[PDB]
This record gives C-alpha cells, structure tokens and sequence, in this order.
C-alpha cells in the first residue's frame, strides 16, 4: 500500500511502529510481524518473568541479547528479529511493549473490517433489529461490517451509531432540543 | 525594583551632597 | 400589524425549521488536566474549531499535533475522564451578534447569565477574524464625548481611535469607564443617530459583586439599554478570560460594519495574560520572557488593531476601544504595560499621589498624549483647548518655586494662582458627567483668568451654580454652542460679560 | 502537484510532510484548500522528511494532510515600476484594491550582500530642512540612518516631514516599508501622499513605493515583509543607478516577531528573551542596505526603544550598522521643543572636521559643549539659583536655555498639532544662525523669541514685533 | 520617594522665574 | 527519556531490512537535521574535534 | 409529547425516520411527529384569534 | 473493593493504578494499610489506567502496589451546627479530642461559585471600634475584607482585635480557619475562647466554628484547608440564613501550597516560581467567598506579604477580589504606632 504506514508520529514507541510497518509492508509481509508482535503483547501479559526482564533497565545489552535468543529465533519475522536488536542496542528495550501494540494499532488500520455500535434507549426488537441492518447495509452497500448493540442512553427513543470513527446522530433528543431552541429566538 | 530608578535616585542624592559639602565649604 | 396577521407568520416560521445531521469524526481523551484535554486521533480537525464533550461543555482544538491533539476544556472539566468521546462540531469558535445583544450581560461565550430569558437574534459571527485593511480605514474626525472636563479638554478621545486607561489599583479606572457611558445616555434619548455610541463592556477576571454592582449603575441611570456587558471571572476558565475580549469585540464589528458607533471597553488586558500564559504554559509550550508565551504581544495587537473608522464605502462606522491596564506600582517600564502603550494612540495615566491630594480624576496631563490631537475636538473646543494646556504647562513648573518661596514676583504670583483654578476646576465627582456644551462654558471661564478672583475652594460649587443659572436664563446660547459647535464672536461677548458679572451677583468669597 | 502535506499546527507554526525532494531553506511553500493564499517559509530540517515552517496569514481553518505545493524558490514578490505608488502586502498581493500588480520580473527576497571589494562607500551632506539635524547629526546620501524613539515620542511624525522634505524633488525612486506599526498610520500616510501629489492612480507618476507589514499581520509576516520592501529597493539599485530613498518604520517589530516564534522553534531564550540569532537575523539584513558600485540607497530607519531603555540588545546592536544617529529624548517633548532630537546622545558619522568645513564643525561642538555645561550647573542651580551665580555662568546658562529652545521647528506635519505653518531651513543660513547665538548675537533679545523658529532672522523681527504691539 | 523630580523641577522653576524678569529688562 | 535526534527513520529503516550497508560509515557522514545553521551529521567517525569538514556542495 | 397517553406512535415514527437518516448520508427529520403535533396546537390558536378585527 | 494501586510516591504527589472505572477529578481515594488514614483528591488523568493525586497527610509510609480504594465522590466533611465549637481536620476529622461531630449532612468542599443572577450588595458599613480603619478604610459586613502584611507586623493581633469586638457581640455563628499558622495559637484561641465563654460544651452554645491548617500539616492539606472552612460557612449562608463571620487566617500559604506541589505535578513554573493556575485556582475560592440572597458571608482574609513585596503575584492578584483592603506596613511599626496601618495604602 505505497509502504506508508497509516499516521506518521514522533513518539519512542510510535516511531518505531511506523519504521517497522513500512520496512515489513516494503518487501512483502506485513502479516507475518503482525503475528509476531502479537506474540510478545500476550506473553507480556501472561508471563510475569518476561515483563520484568523488558521493563528492567539495569540490564547489559550482551546480556539482554542471550536472553532474547533463549526465547526464539525461528517462528520471528526478519524485520521482528532486526527491531529487537536495534532496541538491544539503542536501551529502548523497557519500550517494547508499546511498540508492540502500536504496531497492532496501524496494522488494524489496514484491516478493513469494522465494528458499528447502534445506540437506542427503547429496546429493539428481532424484527426491528432486521430493518436496521438493510439501513445501515444498503447506506454503504459496498463494505462488510460487525454490528454491536449498547441500550443505557439518556435519549428516548433515538438512534445514534458509533462506526470505528464516524458519528451520526438520528435521536430525538437532538429534535426536541432543536425546536424548543428556534421557537425561542422567534424574535415575534 | 527597577533597578534603572534607584541608580537615578542614588544619582540625585550624590549631587546634593556634593553641593551640600561644597557650600559648607564656602559656609 | 394585527394580532392575527402576525400569528400566522409566527406559525409560518416555526414550520419551516431545518436540522441536517452529518458524520463527525470523535476521538478519545489520552489525558486531561487543568483543562487541558489531550485527544486521540480526531484527525482533519482545524484550529480553533470547536468540539463537544460527553457532558455537554465545548473544547477549542489549538494545538494539532500528529501524535495527539490539545484540547482546552470551555468550562468546568470535573465531569471529563480518560477515553471520553469528544465531537467536532465543525465550526470556528464564534459569537452572537446583533442589535438585542444590548440591554443584557453574557459570558465569553455568549450566553446571557441575567436569567431574563433566551437571546433571541439569528446573526453569529466569528470570534477570531482579520482586522480590517489600510483602505477600509479612514481618518477620525468625529469626537467621543466622555463627559469628564479634563479628557474632553486636555486629552480628547475621537470615535475610532484607541486610548489606553492605565493606573494602579483603586486610581479610578473603572470610574473613567463609567462616566463615558452615563455621557453617552443622553445622546441615545434624542434622536440623533449620528451621535449614539453602542457600549460593550468586557470583564475580564473580576468578582462577580463587583460586576453585579456595576449592572445596577447602568440600570439606575437606565443607561444598560445600550450596554453588553461580557463577564469572564475568576471562576471562569483561562479560554473563557482568553475569548472574551475577542468576544465582545466581534459584537463591536457589527455596528462598526453596518455604519454604526460601538465603544468596547477591555477591562485590564494583566489578567488575559495570565489566562493566556496560564493556558500556554499548561499546553506545555516553551515560556518566554516573565513566563509569558512570545506571542503574546501578537495578543493584544490583533485584538486591538481592529478598531478603527471604517470609510464612508462600507457606511462610515466606527469602533473605540478603552483598553484598561493594572499597573503593580505605577512601574510601566514593565513588559505587558510597554507593549499595550505601543499599540494604542494614547494613554491616559492615572497617578496614586494625585487622587490622595484631591485631584480626582487623578490624570498626570504632562505624559498623556492623543494621536488625533485637535482633530476630534469641536471649534469651539479647540480654541480653549489650546491655551488651557499652555497655562496649565506652566503652573506644574512653578510648583517647586511655592516651596522656595521667600518672594514672588507679580505676574508668578498669578500664573501660579491661575493654575490653581485650573486643577480646582478640572475636578469632577465619580458618576458625575458633564455636557460638552458646559465644559466650554466652564473652561472659558478659567483660562481667561475670571476664577482667579474667587478663592479657590469656592471654585468648584461656582461650576454648579453657574451651569444652573445658565440653562435656566441663557438657553439659546446653550444651544448655538451645541447645534453649531462652534463659539461665536457674538457668543464670545455675551459670555465674556456675564461671567465676571454673575461672580458680582451670587455670594461667593471674592477675596483672592 | 502539491508533494508535502500538513501534519503538524500550532499556533503560527506549521509542518510539511513531505515524500521526496525536500525545499530547500527559505523556499516558498503553496498550501492548496486555504479560503486565502497561505505562504510558508522553509526554515529547519528536522529530518525524516520533515520541514518546520512559518505561516504568514492566519492558521484559522487549516487541516492535518492538507496538500501543500513546492515551489521550488524563496517568497518571489513583483519588482518594478509597477510596485510605485501602490501598497503590496508581504507575499506580494496588491492589498490596495487598485488591481493586479504589473512586474517586468519576479526577484527572491533572500540574497546575500554585496561583497567588500565592491562596496564603493561615499559621503555626502544631505540637506532634510531641519536645523538640529543637519548641524549636531548630517545625514549622508547613501547611508544608514537610525531614529531612536520611544513609546510617542514623535519619531512617526518625523519619519513623514522627511518624506515630505527628502522624498519629493527627488530625481530617484523611493520606499516605505512600514512593519509591525499600526494601520490607522498607513491609512493616513497613504492619504497624505495622494493629497500630496506623491501617489497618483495615473501611470507614469507616484516615484514612491509603499509596503505595509502592520500589526494586523501575524507573526513571520511582520518579520519578512521588510525584506520584500528592500527587494523593491535592491530592484531600483541594481537595474537602475538611481538614488533609492528607503523609508522603513520601526525596525524594532522585526527582531520582536521573531522571538515570537523562536520560542516555539525550539531556541532557548537569551538574557532578555530574544533569539540566539539575533545578531546574525539582524545582521543579514543591514549588511544588504548599503551603496554598491551600480546605485545607492539612502536608507531611512527607526528603532523602537521600548521602555525607553537603550541598553536592550535589538537597538544596541543597530548603533553599530547604523552611520548617522538620531536618538529622541523624552525631556525635550515635556518642555515643547519639538523636534525632540537628543543633541549629546545624537551622532553622525559624517561629523568629522575632515568630511564636512571647519566650521560646521566647529559650530556643532560650540552647541553641544554649551549646553553639556549648561545640563552641569542645573545641580547648582536647584538649590541657590541662577542668581548667586557669576556673570560667567549666568551667560553660559542664558545662551544654553536660547539654542536649546531655537532648535525647536515647527514642520507642515506637526501644523494639525500646533497649528502654526511648517519651514525649511537651508544648511547655510543653519550654520550661520546659531554660529551667531554662539557668539552672542542674540544674547540681548529674550529667550521667548528663540522657539519654534526656522531662522535667526526670523526670531529677532518677532521680537521687535512684540515691542511695538506693547 | 522621587528626589530627582524635586531637583528638576526647582531647576526649572527658579530659571523661569529669573528669566522671566531678565525678558522684561530685555524687551 | 524522549528521543534521540541519532534515531532518524533513514537509520533505523536500514537496520530492520538487515543489511549492514553504511557506505564508508568513516570518513564520511549523511546530514540528518538543519537548523539555525546547525546541520548535525550521523557518522563521520575519526572526525577531529574543531576539525575542517566538506559538504556536498562544497562549502565547509 | 414525552409523557405516555398515545406515546408509541412518535417512537415509531422516530424509528422510522431513524433508519432513513442512517441509510442516507445524512439525517433529516422530514418525517418526523413532532413537527406536525406542534403546528396543529399552533394552527387552533391561529384559527381561535383569527375571528374579525373587531 | 481496592481498585486502585499505589504505582509511584513522590513527596505529597501520589499516583494509582486502577484497572477500570477511573475515579471522577477530585475525588476522594483512602490507601488502605496504613494508620493514620490518608486521603488522596484526583487530580488529573495521565492515562493507561493511571491517575495523579495530591496527598493531604505525611505520605512517608506508603509502598508502590500498595491497594487503594475508590469512594467516587470528592473529600465530603460533615456541617451543621455539630462543628459549632468542635475543631475539624482539613478532611474533616475531628482534633478536639472532643468525640464525633453530630452532621445532619456532609457536603462536598469542591463546589462552583454562585451565579450572576444570586447576588446581593449589602452595602451596609460595619463599625469595628478602630478609628484607623473606620476612618479610611470602613469595613462593610457582608464584603469581602483583605489584611496585607509581612512577617511579625500584627496581622494575627488584629485579627485577635477583630474577634473580640465583632465576633463576640456577633449574633449569627462564625467560622475561624487557620491556613499554615503556629498549632500554638490555635490551642490559645481555643483555650481563650472558652474562657471568654463564646464558646462551652454545652451543645446550643459556641455559634462560632473552628477550622486549623496549621503549619504542621503537609502540602495539599494547607491547599485545601480553606475550603474545609468554606463549605461550613456555605451551610450557614444558604440553609440558615443568618450573618456569618468568615474569619480567615494567613491565605498566601494556600497559594504558596500549590506552588509547592504544581512542581510535583508536572507544570510549568510561573514568573517567580507559582503555579500557572495561580488565578484561576485563588479564584475559584474567592469567587464562593460572596453575599447572596440566602445570607451574607463578613470575610476577613489575612494575606502574607512575601519578602515584604506588595508586586507579588500572589498578593497582587487578591486586591482584585477584595472590597475593603488594610494595608500593614513595618516602617510604622519601628516608629511604635500601632495599628500599623498605611492609610494611603488601605484603599
Ligand atoms: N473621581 C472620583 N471621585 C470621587 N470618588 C472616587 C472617584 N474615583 C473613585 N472614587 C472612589 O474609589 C473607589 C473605586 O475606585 P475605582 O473602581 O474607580 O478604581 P479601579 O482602578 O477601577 O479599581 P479596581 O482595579 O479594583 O477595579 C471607590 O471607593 C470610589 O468612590
Ligand atoms: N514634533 C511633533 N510634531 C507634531 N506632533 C507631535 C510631535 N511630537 C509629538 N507629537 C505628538 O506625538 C504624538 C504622536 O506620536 P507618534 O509620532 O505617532 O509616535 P510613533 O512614531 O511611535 O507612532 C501626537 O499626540 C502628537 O500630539
Ligand atoms: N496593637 C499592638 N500594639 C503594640 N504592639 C503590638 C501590637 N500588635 C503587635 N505588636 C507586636 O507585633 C508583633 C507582630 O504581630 P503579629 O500579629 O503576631 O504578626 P504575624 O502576622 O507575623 O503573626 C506582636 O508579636 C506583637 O509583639
Ligand atoms: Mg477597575
Ligand atoms: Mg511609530
Ligand atoms: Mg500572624
């Protein structure tokens, strides 16, 4: 995709997100260091010796380095294996985890699948859960879509869609408010 | 404190005493 | 137009009423704190465009950073938390603006806090816009009527121009502000719309009292009919104290740009810094010189540079401005104050040691200045403007020589006494304006040298009884003065002769 | 093709993303979408195919990823005669609605100066019609000359007496470029040139060029609009070997606006918060305001002392570029002397008795000796008087009080104030006027009659006018 | 607390005064 | 800490791809910032402390 | 209108505008209840005060 | 249930890490394990689940990963006419020894000020029995009233003065908080105000409420101290009514207070040091410290004059709040006049 990562930023752990993608997504592969990364954001999470070791600075870099190929050096993507050696040898080891998970960020990006958050205060039926996917359907008509429903609203009887990014808002409690509003500055 | 006025303050003061030591001369 | 015809086209109106809703972008709160909300994502988001928070209160988007956005909570940020949602309205902040803005007091915002009823008006204007060019100017030629004696006379203010009020705490400032408007009541009753002068005053950091105090001045003297009162207080967030004096300007572009006079009164500008400082500094920005951010001279410059006389292509408005500075111990050396004195045309300097003496108002007339000079004064002011600061030149000299003493030589001892006339007679009491008619009357009377005669503390109740007395008698006079604003050679006579004359008649004390 | 895009705005700073082929520094930058032309200014590298620029309009409106276009060259702004007697704002746009502005060519506005083997400095007495300037400080045709001014003090109105006195029955061109002054003055100099005859709407007239950089522009404008008037005057100097009489406004907002942003740019502040660079920014641009071997430029500036403090690095590093000196003292206003020129604090380069006659010399430190005795004897004179004094003295301190009140002049610019009609002094009858107070020529009449007179002649039949009116 | 104003102003108040009767005698 | 200007995205992105290329890393330096008429250059070891150095237009 | 007392069709028929707002690109209230409830009370009292000059 | 986790101590400024439901902006949060109970206001959000807070008592003690729990709602101190004559803690703990305070309510000390539209003049002069000051600067009841003065220039004496002309013959109830003052006066005031009998046991007496931010305690306490004090005069102005007499010690030490932790929070110095929120935080508290139509709120506010300069800004700031002002100079003292009052400056 013209080897450009989704957003370009100064942060630690963003500019490495950004390098990586790019380098990943210049030769051929972009999925394979997704997998990767994923991989140490749940071992991150799950085992409690390796966070240790990551957020430990103290640490030297001939040290780090024997460590790090204990773990694995197969199963990795090049561009995974050469990121890990930089940090070895910039310290930037303590902002792996970052890393990680904000080269997640950009790889959802790319995914195109998306998530759609309908929200109603009136509970909505079987029947009338049907209706609103043919609106929300024949609206885009060319992109596939995950529906999720959320009723706690301060609205009645309104709808309002969340869609990864966009808001639209359809409740009545934005008519109801607009008409008490212009019926007030009449200026009779 | 406006370090530009007091030096101009401490300056009148030095003429009056020089003129003030000076007439006690001629006194 | 009847009850029934004006029914219909109520009901005609409340039909046609639109709302169409688009897809905004919203994005999540990485970090709020002291009112500075830093954003996630929300990108395609322009400066200073305005966006909405969960609980209701708006944001300004200023700094847009590719990591992040800045975000500036417009009120109280108590309700925020982490991951918020926060949604961009798509607009540049802006303001309502119009003719029923007057008679009400609203905040930075715009939102009338006088619990009377909604603003009822449909004209929004932006509150950040440029200033006007160098053609749309035009020169000031038409005088802003204050009604204090010694800034009519001394340092005349004409309608487009920008003088700065400047003085320490309790030196009258405030005062000054107050009588113009009282003066500008009278204009408004009489049907001369070349005369009246909209007033908008903007608050800015002050006790609510104070402000509460100030709207029952007006509504006493029933001179809030055309006054707009902005308040940005203390409570209030660094935005709202920020926005405001762009705020109420922006209400001051509407009559300026439809051929009318509007009088904006920036309340002390120290305060705005320190919002403004307040606001940068918690943005994280490098601080300049005294904690204030570099821009901050461009602060002041772009809010005041658009007032201005706009030319008789675009209608012949006008918009003044009455900035007020607070000076720490009458040091204006300093930096804020040297900038502001920069940008306006004159200022007017309010002395500590003159108001505890008596001379109240206490102006220092030996360093305020007038860029428009005569040029704004009417005939017959201009005339006696001119010796009155001669006369008046040379008493602040012999001032020393009184102490000296020892002798006096005949005419010392009545410049020196003459002098004192004057001072005597530039007097005024606080919510106590005088007609610009009068005040020529007044200070006719005292650079001829008439006052001279009476003793001097006798001089100020002779203001009032002479005025009375000429009002009641001698009313065509009054008004040749007023309708041709200018002092005749007949008028000169008449006056010249009834002045020492009334002296004679009323019980004054004539030993000198 | 736009190549960069917005990434980055903050306030008057804005950064370009760019894919390949970065601008060079100070090249001019098109943003596409703005509602008005947006020019930004390549100043730091900052790597990674990053540019941090400065914007000259308003950022109000602009959009993370909008487009921006290279240009390939620094801000271009038209030269010529079409620039005569027309305002142009700081990209060059014709903000005085008179229409396109018409260029043989497009020249940058950054350039380096001349070298020093081809400097080709002279000196020459320029005569400006006013007595204590061109006695105690002359002028030189071809040289810098500084104007220190406070907060009013009258440096503005001076500023239009020399336009009115230098500027017009001048064989060459002129330039005014005024930055970071207020509107309300444009306005009134434009109308005051139309009525003057200086600026016409008739091509082929208006010999005077007006740029504008006022405070309604925001930061970096203000900044570089000077160079795009000084532009206009290299064009008139370089194309054409005609005396150019460059007319710039307080330069003071210069070097202020840009530590405005220097902050912001990442520069730690100095002593007094100015940019580190201040010397080298200030620098740069007098080194290109001098005579060279194809035309001379006589360059006219003011320096904005703020506060009144003179030990402020802007202004106290002007002394050093600057080869005639005019520094306005606020006592002189107070007393009504007008114009207010500080005759010790005022120098000229040209006062040298080898450059100008014996006796202009002469005379000058005949004044000035004068009254530095005259300012000495004030202490004593505040506590005894001027009556226990000598004969000696008393002489030395009635002669000062005389020259300092005859320096007063009342010009055409200051008759709306005073109300009393302008004059010109001639050099010759300058010299012989207070060469004649000096010894004692009028030392009989009273001081009255020395104030606002133009010449000796002129104060001694007043006098006499008064006597027979009593 | 301003004495150079008090020294100034005697400075030009007594000049005033004496000259003021020298201009009489001259004219 | 923050950032280090050293970690400009032309270097990092070589030593992801894996090949150990620095053309003449000695003797020899690629600009990576300008500013104020400060260019900091990566590399360019064995470089002398005041020492005269030649860019690629030629100025020193 | 927000009370109860013959309620449910508003709800529907904000349901029914709702999901023509979101099918379209945008959302306008063409089809909405209250709009027309408001200008019928409206419309009687215009009828009511409209009677003769008189 | 202990949501939250001490995750770094640094001086009075501690942060926790929640792993959901983060606490509201000034919320209150109590660390568990550790005697001397310790309350932490919310702050700010710096994200990732992680919150700063401001520490009201001596944090030596605390362990990162310490639990901490969630109250949800601000620092809430108990009023009514039980605080009558009882001594209370800036988190509203009892220090008189004297058992708990009978509150009907507890009100939160984080409140907005009054609206434009409750306001009341009260233009109504209050004779003190000082000629000094009711010569130049008369004082109104009902007003805001500002007493400026140095180190050691009689700014406590006053006050004392003020106590026992005006609060004793006084007839609503009164509030006296103590903002970084010597613990020594506080326990004579006390002792003296028993004595005097304006205050006993007996419950139906002492309608006069007593509030201590003594030096003693740490940063943060002294900060918010005030508004401890505050919220007990608020239930007397609108729920009762009556006049209040809002005795209020040395102030600067509240702003000095959150200068001494703005450092800590991450902001950017001021001019001479402050916080940047210097005016907006001072004003929020004096913008509640106002008359309105339920009652009238008589402030009288000492204001400490850093290193005797009145160009602070601190103190430069308050004048702007204040309606009547008494200005204390030291050069008056040396001469042995007493009030060292500056009439010149007292506007
Ligand atoms: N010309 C005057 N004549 C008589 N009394 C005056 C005059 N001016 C002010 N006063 C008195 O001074 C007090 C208010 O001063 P004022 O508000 O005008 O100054 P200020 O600088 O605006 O104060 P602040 O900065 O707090 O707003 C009042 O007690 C007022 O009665
Ligand atoms: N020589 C002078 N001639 C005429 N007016 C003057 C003179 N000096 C001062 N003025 C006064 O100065 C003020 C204008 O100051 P100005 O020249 O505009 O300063 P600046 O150059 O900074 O704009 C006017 O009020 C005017 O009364
Ligand atoms: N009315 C007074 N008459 C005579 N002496 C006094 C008076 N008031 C104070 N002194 C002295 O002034 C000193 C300082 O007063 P104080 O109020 O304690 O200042 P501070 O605000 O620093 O506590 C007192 O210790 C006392 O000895
Ligand atoms: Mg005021
Ligand atoms: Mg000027
Ligand atoms: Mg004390």
């Amino acid at each position: 995709p013209g080897d450009k990562p989704p957003a370009i930023e100064d942060s630690i752990h963003g500019k490495y997100a950004g390098v990586l993608f790019s380098s990943a997504s210049s030769n051929k592969s972009l999925n394979k260091v997704a997998e990767d990364m994923k991989y140490f954001n749940q071992l991150y999470k799950e085992s409690e010796v390796f966070k240790s070791f990551l957020n430990n600075v103290s640490l030297k870099r001939n040290q780090q380095r024997d460590i790090i190929s204990a773990l694995g050096k197969t199963n990795f993507n090049p561009a995974t294996n050469n990121l890990l050696e930089t940090l070895i040898e910039n310290k930037r080891l303590d902002s792996l985890p970052k890393i990680a998970e904000k080269y997640m960020d950009y790889y959802r990006i790319l995914n195109k699948q998306e998530s759609i958050t309908i929200i109603s205060a009136q509970e909505l039926t079987a029947a009338e859960k049907q209706k609103v996917e043919q609106g929300l359907k024949k609206g885009n008509a060319n992109v596939q879509f995950t529906v999720v429903y959320q009723v706690d609203p301060a609205i009645l009887g309104g709808l309002q869609m969340y869609s990864g990014n966009n808001f639209l808002d359809c409740s009545l409690l934005s008519r109801v408010n607009k008409l008490k509003t212009e019926i007030a500055k009449i200026s009779f | 404190a406006n370090l530009k006025q007091l030096k101009i303050r401490m300056k009148a003061i030095g003429s009056i005493k020089k003129i003030t030591k000076a007439m006690k001369m001629v006194a | 137009l009847s009850t029934g015809e004006a029914s219909v086209v109520l009901a005609e109106k409340i039909k046609g009423i639109t709302q169409q809703n688009d897809i905004t972008e919203y994005g999540t709160v990485i970090s709020i704190g002291d009112g500075i909300a830093r954003v996630f994502g929300l990108t395609k988001v322009q400066a200073g465009e305005m966006v909405e928070f969960k609980s209701g209160i708006r944001g300004m988007a200023l700094n847009l950073e590719t990591d992040n956005v800045g975000v500036v909570v417009l009120g109280n940020d108590r309700d925020i938390k982490e991951g918020d949602v926060v949604k961009r309205t798509g607009a540049i902040v802006d303001v309502p603006i119009g003719e029923a803005m007057c008679g009400r007091v609203f905040d930075a915002l715009g939102n009338p806090i006088d619990g009377l009823g909604p603003l009822k008006t449909t004209q929004r204007a932006r509150v950040e816009i440029k200033a006007p060019g160098i053609i749309p100017r035009q020169s000031v030629r038409q005088p802003m009527q204050t009604g204090i004696k010694c800034v009519d006379s001394l340092v005349p203010i004409g309608r487009g121009q920008r003088e700065l009020i400047i003085g320490d705490r309790q030196t009258g400032k405030t005062a000054i502000a107050i009588d113009t408007i009282l003066n500008q009541k009278e204009a408004f009753n009489t049907g001369d719309v070349k005369k009246q002068l909209y007033c908008i005053y903007v608050a800015v950091g002050q006790k609510r009292s104070t402000i509460a105090n100030l709207v029952s001045i007006l509504k006493q003297h029933d001179c809030m009919k055309f006054t707009i009162v902005v308040c940005a207080t203390a409570s209030d967030a660094a935005p709202l104290q920020f926005l405001a004096p762009y705020s109420g300007c922006a209400i001051g572009e509407f009559f300026r740009d439809n051929g009318k006079h509007a009088l904006i009164i920036y309340d002390d500008l120290s305060k705005q810094a320190v919002a403004y400082r307040q606001m940068s500094l918690l943005l994280r920005r490098p601080p300049g010189r005294e904690a204030y951010p570099g821009d901050v001279f461009y602060l002041h410059s772009r809010l005041l540079e658009r007032a201005a006389k706009m030319n008789d292509s675009l209608g012949g408005g006008s918009l003044t401005a009455l900035p007020v500075i607070e000076t720490q111990a009458g040091d204006v050396s300093a930096y804020i104050p040297t900038n502001v004195i920069s940008i306006t045309d004159g200022q007017i300097f309010l002395e500590t040691e003159l108001f505890y003496k008596g001379i109240r108002p206490a102006i220092n007339v030996g360093l305020s200045v007038s860029r428009v000079g005569s040029a704004a004064q009417i005939k017959a002011m201009k005339k006696i403007a001119g010796n009155l600061k001669l006369t008046l030149a040379t008493y602040r000299e012999l001032a020393a020589f009184s102490q000296f003493g020892s002798d006096l030589d005949a005419k010392t001892q009545q410049q020196l006494n003459t002098g004192e006339r004057l001072v005597e007679m530039l007097k005024q009491n606080q919510y106590t304006p005088m007609k610009v008619e009068e005040q020529v009357c007044i200070i006719f009377a005292g650079v001829k040298g008439f006052l001279d005669a009476l003793v001097t503390s006798e001089v100020l109740k002779f203001e009032k009884k002479f005025l009375e007395h000429v009002r009641t008698n001698h009313s065509a006079l009054l008004k040749r003065i007023r309708d041709s604003g200018d002092l005749s050679e007949v008028d000169t006579n008449e006056l010249n002769t009834i002045i020492p004359l009334f002296i004679q008649e009323g019980g004054f004390k004539l030993k000198a | 093709k736009a190549n960069g895009q917005v990434s980055q705005v903050i306030g008057a700073v804005v950064d370009v993303q760019f894919e390949g082929e970065l601008p060079q520094i100070l090249n001019a930058l098109e943003v596409q979408g703005t509602q008005h032309r947006l020019v930004l200014e390549v100043a730091q590298h900052l790597g990674d195919s990053r540019v941090r620029t400065i914007a000259m309009d308003s950022t109000e409106g602009l959009v993370r990823g909008q487009p921006v276009v290279d240009t390939g060259l620094p801000i271009s702004v038209p030269v010529g005669p079409g620039t005569l007697g027309r305002i142009m704002n700081v990209i060059g746009e014709p903000i005085d609605q008179r229409g396109p502005i018409k260029a043989a060519k497009l020249y940058p506005i950054h350039r380096d100066a001349p070298s020093f083997t081809d400097q080709a400095t002279s000196a020459e007495i320029l005569v400006t019609g006013i007595k204590v300037v061109d006695l105690l400080a002359p002028y030189a045709r071809g040289g810098k000359i500084g104007l220190f001014g406070g907060a009013g003090v009258g440096k503005t109105v001076l500023i239009q007496e020399l336009i009115n006195n230098v500027a017009k029955h001048h064989g060459g061109y002129s330039v005014f470029a005024g930055v970071g002054e207020r509107t309300r003055e444009g306005n009134d100099l434009y109308h005051e040139m139309m009525d003057s005859k200086v600026i016409s709407v008739k091509e082929g007239e208006s010999r005077c060029a007006l740029i504008f950089g006022q405070m309604n522009e925001p930061p970096g404008a203000r900044a570089r609009v000077g160079l795009t008037g000084l532009t206009v005057a290299e064009y008139f100097r370089d194309e054409e070997g005609k005396d150019v009489l460059l007319f710039v406004d307080n330069i003071f907002r210069f070097t202020q606006a840009c530590s405005e942003v220097s902050a912001l740019l990442g520069r730690i502040p100095s002593a007094v918060g100015y940019q580190p660079t201040l010397a080298t920014d200030l620098g740069a641009l007098q080194e290109r305001i001098t005579t060279t071997q194809k035309g001379s430029i006589t360059s006219v500036q003011a320096i904005y002392v703020p506060a009144d403090d003179l030990t402020d690095p802007a202004p106290a590093t002007t002394f050093a570029h600057l080869d005639a000196t005019t520094v306005l003292n606020r006592g002189l206003t107070e007393l009504g002397i007008y114009p207010a020129v500080d005759p010790l604090d005022s120098t000229s380069r040209m006062l040298d008795p080898i450059t100008i006659g014996e006796e202009h010399y002469t005379v000058a430190r005949g004044v000035q000796k004068l009254l530095q005795d005259y300012k000495s004897l004030q202490d004593i004179i505040a506590i005894l008087g001027v009556d226990d004094l000598s004969e000696e003295d008393k002489l030395v301190v009635a002669r000062a009080r005389k020259v300092q009140k005859f320096l007063s002049q009342p010009f055409f610019m200051s008759e709306v104030f005073s109300g009393i009609p302008g004059r010109f002094v001639n050099l010759k009858q300058n010299i012989a006027s207070f060469k004649a107070l000096l010894e004692g020529a009028g030392d009989e009449y009273p001081e009255s009659c020395f104030y606002m007179k133009g010449d000796l002649e002129e104060s001694l039949a007043a006098g006499r006018a008064d006597a027979l009116k009593s | 607390t301003r004495e150079e104003e008090w020294l100034d102003k005697r400075t030009k108040s007594q000049e005033k005064v004496y000259f003021d009767q020298e201009d009489r005698k001259a004219m | 800490k923050k950032l280090s200007t050293g970690e400009a995205s032309v270097v990092l992105a070589e030593k992801i791809k894996g090949i150990t290329q620095q053309n003449d890393i000695t003797e020899y330096g690629t600009v990576i910032s300008i500013g104020d008429g400060i260019a900091r250059v990566f590399g360019l070891t064995k470089v002398q402390a005041g020492e005269m150095v030649e860019f690629k237009s030629g100025i020193r | 209108a927000l009370k109860g007392d013959k309620k449910a069709e508003v709800l529907a028929r904000s349901l029914d505008s709702a999901i023509d707002g979101l099918s379209k690109g945008y959302m306008d209230y063409q089809n909405d209840p209250l709009l027309p409830l408001i200008l019928s009370s409206i419309e009687a009292n215009v009828k009511k005060i409209t009677t003769l000059s008189a």
